[PDB]
């Protein structure tokens, strides 16, 4: 079979910057070399096909190139709805290999968080679990430290986090953080705390609730 | 072990990217000075400062 | 559709296995209907099944 | 236009079977080469199988061999994958994709994808709770609210706000899976502090592994 090495695995470039990445081939595989693009959870794009043709209605920006075993694919003036996941693929051999995928992000300015908080709902405490929320939104870059306090006691192993794609306009993250406890646990304690570290930030900011306020 | 080369771009006209490279620590160094000397094509002569042990790369193009 | 003595008798092996069950004998037998090329490799990968369920 | 629809994914336990179809419309199967391409969660593409369906040539991937079967009705303009004996890795979005339509030597029509889980585990549609908005979730004259979509399985979960009509400033989360082997996720929106009261909110939230549709009125308490 033929191997697909693509390279770098994550790129970070400035809006309007030109950016390179690349895809080296095990061994001789012509110009049967196409490349896609993935993003916003969608399927992936045909962008260059036969290694340097653009697909039609793909933007001009885009354009690919073959040395050897070689190939790259540039973007000449990099655009935030350009953020995704990058792959090649050969149709030289069977069976088509892909490469494992290059992925691009944007740079931007830095953006602190807006940061709020929502107690668990009523009807959740109807049942026997309490889910806490920290919310930050819209911000640059994605490095951000979540930290629960409940009661002033740092809590560790009960919070997941999930952040969202680079939006395609304005470049931002948002990420929850989502502390789970039970029902008996939540409803035996009063001051619960994220306190949130960013780089946009001059010093660590503490959104926090006591359970029972309005 | 796999390691992440973490890698800052540093162009002529002072514009500024960063990229990763990942594998095995001899796999990625190579990966990175690869992808200097294909940049360096379109960018002019790199030069590649290495600091963390080789772990992290600050590669400046000429132009 | 019609077909030879080979591909009957792949059905009747897959027909016959006492381990599979219903959902994954039915799922093979429409394996070799769909791609008579597979017939050898679905067998294998039947009897594999079967003997994994004993 | 030329179009791909993938269905008949859904979650199979270890050593099931499923077969998955790939309606084609806008172009002829007859003319083209037909390829399923799967991606794991979070992870590359992974090519699986091809036809040319004007004589059944069939190729695999080592890894499924034998316990898929890739096929075609073109009175249908259908493509079909039969999968046998499925195991865990199985687990993925199954896309098909056209190759060699209209001269193009790549894949340039691609299916939606349609999800393949591979588990013991048995479905659980989600409950849905309100991230309400209230004083700790403003600043500037904007308040964020949402849903909480928690305990469901298997994946996806969708959601809507105002059944389509509120798109903008809507962040929906990825799907954690939680330390319980079920997942979860919220939803949220930012919309101007004056709306809240006058302007209904609803998360149209679908789970339809189970058969969950849930539409939730968020209001401040």
């Amino acid at each position: 079979d033929i191997q697909m090495t693509q390279s770098p695995i994550l790129l970070s470039a400035s809006v309007g910057d030109r950016v390179t990445i690349t895809c080296r081939a095990s061994q001789d595989v012509n110009t049967a070399v196409a490349w896609y693009q993935q993003r916003t959870n969608g399927s992936p794009r045909l962008l260059i096909y036969s290694a340097s043709f653009l697909y039609s209605g793909v933007p001009s920006r885009f354009s690919g190139s073959r040395s050897g075993t070689d190939f790259t694919l540039t973007i000449s003036s990099l655009q935030p709805e350009d953020e995704a996941d990058y792959y090649c693929q050969q149709h030289y051999t069977t069976p088509p290999t892909f490469g494992a995928g290059t992925k691009v992000e944007i740079k931007r300015t830095v953006a602190a968080p807006s940061v709020f908080i929502f107690p668990p709902s009523d009807e959740q405490l109807k049942s026997g679990t309490a889910s806490v929320v920290c919310l930050l939104n819209n911000f640059y870059p994605r490095e951000a430290k979540v930290q629960w306090k409940v009661d002033n006691a740092l809590q560790s192993g009960n919070s997941q986090e999930s952040v969202t794609e680079q939006d395609s306009k304005d470049s931002t993250y948002s990420l929850s953080s989502t502390l789970t406890l039970s029902k008996a646990d939540y409803e035996k304690h009063k001051v619960y705390a994220c306190e949130v570290t960013h780089q946009g930030l001059s010093s660590p900011v503490t959104k926090s609730f006591n359970r029972g306020e309005c | 072990s796999e390691v992440t080369i973490k890698v800052n771009l540093i162009f002529a006209d002072g514009k500024i990217q960063t990229a990763e490279f990942k594998g095995t620590f001899e796999e990625a160094t190579a990966e990175a000075y690869r992808y200097a000397a294909l940049l360096a094509k379109v960018n002019g002569e790199y030069t590649a400062d290495l600091e963390d042990g080789g772990n992290h790369m600050n590669i400046k193009f000429a132009g | 559709g019609s077909y030879n003595k080979d591909q009957q008798s792949a059905f009747y092996e897959i027909l016959n296995m006492p381990n599979l069950n219903e959902a994954q004998r039915n799922g093979f037998i429409q394996s070799l209907k769909d791609d008579p090329s597979q017939s050898t490799n679905v067998l294998g990968e039947a009897k594999k099944l079967n003997e994994s369920q004993a | 236009e030329v179009q791909l629809v993938e269905s008949g994914g859904g979650l199979v336990q270890p050593g099931g079977s499923l077969r998955l179809s790939c309606a084609a419309s806008g172009f002829n199967i007859k003319d083209t080469y037909i390829h399923w391409v799967r991606q794991s969660p979070g992870k590359g593409l992974e090519w699986v199988a091809r036809i040319y369906p004007t004589n059944g040539y069939t190729r695999y991937a080592d890894s499924v061999k034998g316990r898929f079967t890739i096929s075609a009705d073109t009175s249908k303009n259908t493509a079909y994958l039969q999968m046998n004996s499925l195991r865990a890795e199985d687990t993925a979005i199954y896309y098909c994709s056209r190759w060699g339509g209209d001269g193009f030597y790549a894949m340039d029509y691609w299916g939606q994808g349609t999800l393949v889980t591979v588990s013991s585990a048995s479905t659980k549609g989600p409950s849905v709770f309100p991230l309400a908005p209230s004083s700790k979730s403003t600043s500037g004259g904007t308040a964020a609210l949402g849903c909480l979509v928690k305990d469901y399985f298997p994946e996806p979960v969708t959601v809507s706000w105002n059944s389509g009509a509120l798109t903008s400033g809507v962040h929906t989360f990825p799907c954690v899976l939680q330390s319980s082997g079920l997942y979860s996720l919220s939803s949220v929106v930012t919309v101007p502090s004056s709306s809240l009261g006058t302007q209904t909110y609803i998360c149209n939230v679908n789970h339809k592994p189970s058969n969950t549709k849930v539409d939730k009125k968020v209001e401040p308490k």
